[PDB]
């Protein structure tokens, strides 16, 4: 899985999830667009490996 | 590696307008499921009064 | 000191047929929700093939 | 905001996602809720401050 979005106009803050699955799914490109879109001055994020296969 | 990579951020000092606006919201987070490479399942966008938007795109593949 | 909270749960050695049947994650989301004394504001839950489910519940304060 | 779950019952894995605003909602409950349904014998959760006031 899922593209998330909540914002906050009053703040000017956006919540961004980008949950993609597989290896031909690259997050990184949503993140690129969403930045630019909405004109994102600075930004945190945080990367997770979601079902790591070590752990199933 | 892993089944799926999530990227959890945090979006400061943004246009506010376009953060308003759901309609244009619903267009860029469709456009970016798209860049990723990712196929499109189901879309939901939900304008909050006075002001506010929340939205999810589905993926798969 | 922030807007929400955010759990990022990974879950192992569930029971396989509730994971694959899509009727029961989406009353026991639903259930969640109401759990956390959210409100629901829209849900939308699709079943994969050959398996796997896919469900997402957008709420509010 | 949103709660989401994404199974793989192949594996008996499932990525949730419990994201809530305001003093009224506790994702931990929804957390509790699940891990029961799903019958989850190990779990591993991480919580994150979204949007924390010292940054907007
Ligand atoms: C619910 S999902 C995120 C994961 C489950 O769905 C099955 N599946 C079915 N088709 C796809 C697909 N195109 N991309 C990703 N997963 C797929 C997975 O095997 C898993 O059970
Ligand atoms: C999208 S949301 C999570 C945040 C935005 O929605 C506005 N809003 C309006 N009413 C509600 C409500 N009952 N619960 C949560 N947010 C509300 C927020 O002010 C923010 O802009």
């Amino acid at each position: 899985x899922h593209l998330t979005i909540h914002t906050w106009p009053e703040y000017g803050y956006a919540a961004i999830d980008l949950f993609t699955c597989g290896e031909d799914v690259d997050p990184w490109k949503a993140f690129e667009h969403l930045k630019k879109a909405l004109k994102a001055k600075r930004v945190h994020v945080v990367e997770h490996e979601r079902g790591r296969y070590d752990e199933i | 590696k892993s089944l799926g990579r999530h990227l959890v951020a945090e979006f400061y000092e943004c246009d506010r307008e376009v953060l308003d606006n759901v309609q244009l919201i619903e267009q860029e987070m469709k456009q970016a499921a798209y860049e990723s490479g990712a196929t499109i399942v189901t879309s939901t966008f939900h304008r909050f009064l006075p002001y506010g938007v929340s939205g999810v795109v589905v993926i798969s593949e």
